[PDB]
């Protein structure tokens, strides 16, 4: 009844719960509105958790090496964004890490407050040689702002000062679409065939379902009393 | 010039209740039941029926209307008074009774009885069903009451899972179990294995197993009283059955004794996520498998 | 609090309750997801009382004169659309009209079942000369069928037979905008507007502000359980 | 449907001469056959063999659902008004309070044992404002709270305080009130005297009992759990409320050998000690159990 | 052997009334009261509790369960007789005009009623207030009202008024209101008037028909029963009205003499078929339309 | 907060010193110090101006809440509470059984109702279980009621004197009721019996009239309008009546053969004596229809 039919459901391993979903009856394509809305809404006022910070102690600076790296802070901070993770902590935490000896970084291999988990470990993270590799500590936050890095922890050098503006809404790929079905007699009937994906942290069942609320409340937390 | 003699006057105007209820204020048995007459002077609605102990007369509908509205009007003026005085009330009822806080949780005791008026915690007598309601609904919210048979979460906190109770017990100089070494049940049973507050979840689950096979609690009193149930141990026909849990005592002083039982007891905090954003009671949850237990 | 401020509210020729309305703080463009949302949806659909049929029978037919007219059916059925009106009747009714004698038609001058009214009378309606002018009877309906002129009251002949998908659409010009704002302390929050107008039947409160709850429900009857 | 026609014609329905109803049920050929002749129509189905011989046509084997089930209710009653006590054979629920649940009346347990040994018992909570609520109704099947409340029930409540021990407090394995052996109530705040429950009448009385000896009741932080009363005093020190009668029992176990004492109790005004209060209705005390025992328990209450 | 006294026993297991619920019957001074104890022996679970007058003992929960189920079980066997006994159901509720219940319409109506829909008959009258409610209500199934418009379809019902007349005036002895036969708008009464329901719409109506040109008012006595009505026939001291289709039956009624004023009500309502919905019930619709509509 | 200290300063707060408290509140002279000082700290704001002369520091401006809302409650009782104003000055009534419009109505409807015409009191044939009920839940207010079965209706309130009269019946020579014999056991009760409304003071009283006046009680329908009478009370379907004093006005119909019937049931006797039923004590007394007409009900309702 104006209604979802959960439809093809294939989270695969996770990242992109390929999830073609359907809401069959949209008299007129107005379904699109929710579609194009949630199109941004589904990844609008979300609360994705992610990085900001980094504690490459020893290399206060942010371009020098830190040897044994086959890949320097430029590529070390490069390999943050890609990390992937989650907490409720709602407040910052840290992981550190002192592997040494010649080593990839089992993305997994990590340092782990509250939930802070390799939502999927095993990311290549960091080459190294037998030489002592060095610690890597850093914030963790929930947020929805991936536009401004300036005046970051540049507000108060907790340590290293170096802080990147993380990007964080799990779903990076998504594909909303509509189709005028039959039942046009009473009124041109249409249906919304749409994908999302997501990083494999939060499937649409906890993302599309959210947003859904998220505005339903917030898009209309009132009948525009006006 | 009256609201006190009015407090009981209510009962007087209510279920007739004059002297009965008058004494119930802090005065003579028949003192307010006399003020009614004082108010009958001026009042046109007060009633002192001498042939209708219960049957009303309408003093209520006319000259009570205020009487309640005043009542809560003085009350809530005196209530507001002080209520707006740095009245920091950070109170979150959680669960810590019977086993475990019988013995080894004196830690959370240290942070809820040694601490000052703060993180107020109302853990009273409650089990795992009486807790499943009160506690699982989280008035008390999470616990250390044997898992309400369903739980688990980790975050705002230090995580953790569960802990457990071995197969042994406390008694007395010779309190039945202290008399019959047979850990197989039917040893302290004669002290009718009194149902420390019956059937809790840590109380039952081990009591459930204790007497689920021929063995029987066949208890006498079924009440929630560490003192009393363990106090009447002084009189000595009743005992506790929490297995090798609340025995820090027979473990301490062996006019309370330990010769085992055998029989199952485990405890996973109700970890109410209400205190997986918050630590009075996430502390209670993280504390536990980390602080309450040790 | 994410909130309407009823803002400038007009009081004259109700048609277009010129009603520039605001919501002030919407974190970012999540409120822009509203303007359109409305946009459409507002002018998606208020189901709408509208005259649809016509009983003339001065001519059964629909191009012949009916004299004394200075204006025939093609301008009489035309002067229908423009009529303006409303019922709860939720079911058809009629008005007839037998002025005669040389006469405009005080749009007002009419024939008036249950709740049916010249939401604003005085529309010019119909010239005429001294000759007997003739009856004009017709349905009335409130629905979303403001489209498709064919079949309908056709499979069921009824004499003086014409009918047409009317407008059933009171709320015309409408618009809005938006802007970044101060309060950047709490994020560069930001603002929208809108106008709507309307025919002067069903002010935005019962149209724009009504559409507000039209979807809030229906946008997602379920919590996107998908 | 009534008994005699019910039970009579039905167990008839498997035998007659109505001589079968007269037996088992009791209704004789007189009031059975005559009334059943017209009753054969009232539920609307022929029960026995209309003056024929042997039958089960449409008797009560299929009528007892809407019939017997009822008089099976009073069949349980037909048995008897119970075996022990007429209503609720087990009806002996004790008050839950922090004063005297444990140790002041072991010869009352003796007499209860003498009149009825090792007899299963139960418990409730009252409050003392809530004790009042549920005693003027008489919920708390045996009830004790400051007599200054709970007044209604049957027989005009019969306010009855067996005795009013005078309050002291918990001194300890280290108390310096276990040095300072008395207990006025300043000597409380001297160490961390946490007061009990604001709202609970129990403390309304204690408010006196700590509030008129260089102290005002300081309900700062009470965990509302005896276990905790000991889970920071098993460290050795912490101190709050244990009244007189069990303040025979404040000095107890090998962490703690404690300074006893009497009441300082400047708080009195008129009569003011906390009172063990058995209060009742005849219906409630209309049987050997509570009435005589409840009296004896309110009687054989020694310092032991 | 008790299927009757048990009805009064349910009142003692609800509000604990063994003398207050038996006061409507009358027996000794409490009867049931001294009978509760008699049954206390005949009942394993009988709270006694003349003591708990306003409270309880649990005789209810155990040995009532039947007591109600029996109750409706004997009752609905008593319902049985008639349930199958050619129990034709013409019984109904006819919302008719205050004076449409005598020999004005009832004759013609009982006749057409002989023609198919003869209800198990009545006397009935509303006041054009609550009557429209009953026309929606469904318990009445056809009504009268004087102001609120509405109607629907036809046959058994649609737009129809019930008579029309400057609202008219029952008048009798102790009444010079016969002369108040008909002044302009309202010179009849002109003194403390009021009407039907200190509240109704014939009431507001005539109060405002006297006031519909200000024969003026005070609220002290309106039209209630036929006697309260005749009080307005009686008074001349405080007064009301009674219409034209309401005259044929009233003016033939024992003392009354009926008297409008050029005072004025119509009657308009949803006196349509909306409660008839039956060609039989439509047969009134014949006789609600062949009788009063002008 | 006491009304005294309350407004004593609450308004002195605009005077700005002492003495005026007496001119504002009860005080005769300036006894407000022991109050202002007790109120200065007790609500928790600066009352007056310690050596700060005239200046409105708001002790009462924001104190009136409760405080003077409360004593405004008894503020309407300080002007009148026993004379005139009385938790509603005027307020008597009568929820009749509707007999008395024979000739009594006008005299009761005058003498007072023509002197203080404000109370909206009726002469209306109250329901019966709905009489008892409204005699409790509420209706007109008081009772001129004939108790002839509803005996012991709680009562214990206060009478007035109400009415006393048969319920005498319409029969007719224009009914074959000419042969009907003086409205009796056989000719006041026989026909497709019809009564007033089921659920009716005059039709538990006219269903009584079928019971107390032993009429079959077919109740083929229910008639209080008396219009069913003459309908088939000369034409022949029912038997029912207006009460005897109501017959004084009912007999005014034609071809209705007078027959004194409802204090007349069985031997044209054993019917309605309007046994005075009355319960309302002092209630809201002391004012016009309650000190004049409440008593007047006694002699006025039945004045002839």
């Amino acid at each position: 009844q104006f209604q979802i039919e959960c439809v093809e459901s294939n989270t695969e391993e996770s990242r992109n719960h390929y999830s073609k979903f359907i809401l069959e009856p949209l008299e007129r394509g107005q379904g699109t509105t929710v579609g194009n809305a949630l199109r941004r809404v589904l990844l609008s006022n979300l609360e994705g958790t992610a990085v900001t910070a980094v504690r490459i102690a020893g290399v206060s600076h942010e371009f020098a090496t830190v040897p044994g790296v086959r890949e320097d802070v430029l590529e070390i901070i490069m390999r943050m964004k890609e990390v992937i993770l989650k907490s409720y902590s709602s407040q910052a935490q840290i992981g550190r890490l002192l592997v040494n000896g010649p080593t990839t970084i089992t993305a997994s291999h990590f340092d782990l407050p509250s939930e802070v988990e390799v939502i999927d470990p095993t990311q290549y993270v960091a080459t190294i040689a037998e030489g002592g590799k060095l610690e890597m500590e850093f914030r963790i936050e929930r947020g929805k702002g991936y536009r401004t890095v300036e005046r970051g922890r540049e507000e108060a050098t907790s340590l290293d000062f170096l802080q990147i503006d993380s990007i964080f809404m799990p779903v990076r790929k998504v594909n909303y679409s509509v189709e005028e079905v039959r039942a046009d007699g009473s009124i041109p009937k249409d249906r919304l065939l749409l994908e999302v994906w997501t990083n494999g942290s939060i499937s649409p069942q906890e993302a599309l379902s959210s947003a859904a609320g998220i505005l339903v409340d917030l898009f209309n937390p009132l009948k525009d009393i006006s | 010039m009256r609201l006190e003699q009015l407090q009981a006057f209510l009962a007087i105007a209510e279920t007739g209740s004059f002297q009965k209820a008058a004494s119930k204020c802090g005065v003579t048995q028949s003192t307010i039941s006399r003020q009614i007459q004082s108010l009958e002077a001026d009042l046109g609605l007060e009633l002192f029926h001498r042939t209708n102990h219960s049957k009303l007369t309408l003093g209520g509908e006319r000259l009570l209307p205020r009487a309640r509205k005043i009542c809560l009007e003085w009350e809530t003026a005196t209530q507001e008074l002080g209520d707006l005085i740095a009245g920091k009330q950070p109170e979150l009822c959680i669960a810590a009774i019977h086993s475990l806080c019988g013995s080894y949780l004196p830690p959370v005791l240290q942070k809820f009885c040694r601490d000052y008026p703060e993180v107020q915690l109302r853990v009273t007598s409650l089990g795992s069903d009486r807790a499943l309601k009160v506690l699982k609904d989280g008035l008390v919210d999470l616990a250390i009451v044997m898992n309400n048979r369903f739980l688990t979460t980790g975050r705002d906190m230090v995580v953790e899972v569960l802990y457990d109770e071995p197969i042994e017990l406390l008694t007395a100089a010779n309190h039945p179990l202290a008399a019959y070494e047979r850990v197989p049940w039917s040893e302290l049973v004669r002290y009718p294995q009194v149902v420390f507050k019956d059937g809790y979840g840590m109380q039952r689950l081990v009591q459930e197993k204790f007497e689920r096979l021929e063995a029987t609690l066949q208890a006498a009193l079924e009440v929630n009283t560490l003192d009393a149930f363990r106090g009447v141990v002084r009189q000595g026909e009743l005992i506790a059955l929490l297995p090798s849990s609340a025995l820090v005592e027979a473990r301490l002083d062996p006019t309370l004794a330990v010769r085992p039982l055998a029989l199952t007891r485990r405890v996973v905090m109700v970890t109410t996520q209400d205190r997986l954003q918050i630590p009075p009671i996430k502390h209670f949850w993280q504390l536990v498998r980390e602080n309450i237990p040790p």
